[PDB]
RNA sequence: UUGGCGGUACUUUAUAUCCAUCUAGAGGAGCCUGUUCUAUAAUCGAUAAACCCCGCUCUACCUCACCAUCUCUUGCUAAUUCAGCCUAUAUACCGCCAUCUUCAGCAAACCCUAAAAAGGUAUUAAAGUAAGCAAAAGAAUCAAACAUAAAAACGUUAGGUCAAGGUGUAGCCA
């Protein structure tokens, strides 16, 4: 997935700059799993670092 | 014999057996034996001045020589080495980007279209495939002929799109002649601030019915797989659209943009009707938008709100503001579009 | 139909040369002779044997100039002197045709026991009579 | 919407041709020669038109590829666990051809169509255009013509030829 082929992004809390890109900037809504293809345990840890 | 041995081309020609009875009516593959062979480089391993060593080394002319057992032997093994990484290279290929499926033409780009009379280049435009159709004929030349029909869209996502079919015996040739016509009939769709429609657009071409929605920003593009790849190429982001009837590709492109290049822009309302348009959006409360203001000469006259309008309404809209339950299908998680 | 010595069409996209383009018919009407000695006049002999020689010298100039040669070569005869003319591509450097010319002459020269000189004329590339 | 063949037997058409007209033949006898058959220990291929004095502008030996019998085993070459192989498949092919045939078609790239499965002509002209291949022209038969030669694309017959030669695949190496 794109955050596991690439393992120098870091789903951190102070990564905002790559959490943003998960985030809708118009409706401020996390994208679920399928919208970024993103595997369910980078998603729940997305999720957390975004919240 | 020294003078029975033939040329490479008629060694060739006769073991791929390409033109024969069998071939026409009803694998062996080529193979260049000289791509790797030096001028002067032989088995024995001789060294020939001039030809495949240098002729001065060091300020010194050089002579024949030939190179030891050991020495020649790491020179053929070498070669072998690069013969092998060749058949390599032969196997390796840049995959390129699948459609709407993995052995369909559909959905798949092929680049711009060629240059123009006066080196008119289109690098901005890009070329997507929407049906491609091998049909036979009968003609005489081949019993039954072969034809290939290929519909493309090009658009350079800022507006300007079109279609055209290209026909021809073979593929490659159904792709210049298609790529190269939709540059002749570029539509230019009007998108409201660059990312939808201005309104709701319902049509039916011939038994294809469209019906397109105006969309907020971030919606997406919810729409027919062929929808989704002409509404990239003209630039449209947000939008939803279902598709009913028949599934005839032709008539849902030309039903697609006859409908697009027939919307009224907002600035157009104004001067039809000679009033404000304003806008009124739920994240921005009562605040009202003026978003065009009629060119000439503002009328005073409001225009007449009915108590009860006379709208011809769609079963499928209003069934779901009804309450009604949708099918499972509806509303799933899908990829970004 | 006649299938000697005919380029048959293809679709267009074939480059024929101007000796390739022309039938057998069209041979002392269009298109000369590749080689000219003696030996076929009337009253000549050894007609055998400078076709023998010639067969040869081709095979031997193909080897020795491999994917060089745009064209086929022409052989001139003339007293015991042997020239042959050849159309050469200018893939190799320059050097190495002079070695190959001071190759080919001294072991041709010393195999038919006759003057042979080699003259190349070097092309950027194939000339196209036509496509076909 | 096309392609086909059906009984296209219908109207014009062939031009040493379908019948008619004309001349000399074949069909009978004797031989010469090819083929089939019979047959031999004893080639092969061609074998309706488009095989049958055919590959052969050529078999007493040689030629020879066949049969019987005896003999050789690194056995043409600079080298090679290699030389050699007329061993099977022309239904894997190259090559060179027969055939319709001196038949007239084959047509790439562009352009147009209220969509095109396709079509694209009107001359007092209405969407077709500018280039090739064949034909024509040109050249040959030593003035000129005519005639004759040569030329004749794409397909048709998996037509003929692995035995002109080369070659894919499989098979034989005391
Ligand atoms: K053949
Ligand atoms: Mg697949
Ligand atoms: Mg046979
Ligand atoms: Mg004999
Ligand atoms: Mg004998
Ligand atoms: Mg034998
Ligand atoms: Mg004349
Ligand atoms: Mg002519």
């Amino acid at each position: 997935c794109p955050i596991c082929r690439d393992h120098k992004l870091h789903v951190d809390f102070r990564n905002v700059k790559l959490l943003e890109q998960f985030v809708c900037a118009h409706t401020g809504i996390i994208f679920h799993a399928p919208y970024t293809g993103v595997c369910m345990k980078q998603h729940k840890k997305l999720t957390q670092a975004i919240q | 014999s020294f003078f029975t041995k033939l040329t490479a081309e008629e060694l060739w020609k006769g073991a791929l057996a390409e033109t024969g009875a069998g071939a026409r009516k009803g694998k062996k593959k080529r193979k260049d034996l000289n791509r790797g062979q030096i001028i002067g480089e032989g088995r024995s391993g001789f060294l020939w001045p001039g030809l495949n060593v240098p002729l001065i080394k060091s300020g010194v002319v050089q002579n024949i020589g030939q190179r030891s057992k050991e020495e020649q032997q790491k020179v053929e093994a070498t070669m072998v080495e690069q013969r092998e990484e060749w058949d390599r290279k032969r196997k390796i290929k840049v995959k390129r980007e699948r459609g709407w499926s993995g052995n369909t033409w559909g959905g798949v780009s092929i680049g711009p279209p060629d240059p123009g009379p006066n080196g008119e280049t289109y690098e901005d435009f890009d070329t997507r495939i929407l049906e491609v159709r091998n049909v036979f004929n009968m003609t005489a030349k081949e019993g039954r002929k072969k034809s290939v029909r290929v519909l493309v869209a090009v658009g350079n996502g800022n507006g300007a799109a079109g279609f055209a079919i290209g026909k021809a015996a073979d593929r490659g040739d159904a792709f210049r002649k298609a790529k190269n016509r939709a540059i002749h009939y570029l539509h230019y769709i009007e998108r409201y601030e660059g990312h939808t429609i201005f309104h709701d657009i319902s049509l039916r071409f011939k038994r294809t019915q469209i019906r397109m929605k105006k969309q907020p920003r971030g919606y997406g593009l919810r729409c027919h797989r062929a929808i989704i790849t002409i509404c990239r190429l003209i630039g449209i982001k947000d939008m939803y659209a279902r598709v009913t009837g028949s599934m005839n590709m032709l008539n849902l492109t030309r039903g697609l943009f006859h409908g697009l290049a027939r919307q009224e822009t907002h600035q157009h309302l104004a001067d039809k009707k000679g009033l404000h348009v304003v806008e009124f959006r739920e994240e921005c409360g009562p605040l009202p938008i003026v978003v065009a203001s009629p060119h000439g000469a503002l009328s005073k006259e409001p225009e007449p709100e009915p108590e009860v309008p006379d709208t011809k309404l769609d079963w499928q809209d209003v069934k779901a503001m009804q309450g009604l339950k949708r099918s499972v299908w509806f509303n799933l998680k899908r990829p970004a579009t | 139909k006649n299938r000697a010595a005919r380029v048959r069409v293809a679709k267009g996209n074939k480059p024929v040369s101007y000796e390739e383009a022309h039938a057998p018919h069209y041979i002392a009407h269009r298109k000369g002779w590749l080689s000219l000695h003696t030996g076929n006049l009337d009253g000549e002999d050894h007609a055998a044997e400078r076709t023998l020689e010639d067969v040869f010298l081709r095979k031997f100039m193909m080897g020795t100039f491999p994917g060089c040669l745009a064209d086929q070569i022409v052989l001139k005869r003339r007293a015991n002197q042997v020239d042959i003319c050849a159309l050469v591509l200018r893939q190799l450097p320059a050097h190495k045709f002079y070695f190959l010319v001071g190759y080919s002459e001294t072991l041709l020269s010393h195999f038919y026991k006759c003057p042979v000189r080699l003259h190349l004329q070097t092309v950027p590339s194939k000339v196209v009579y036509k496509y076909i």
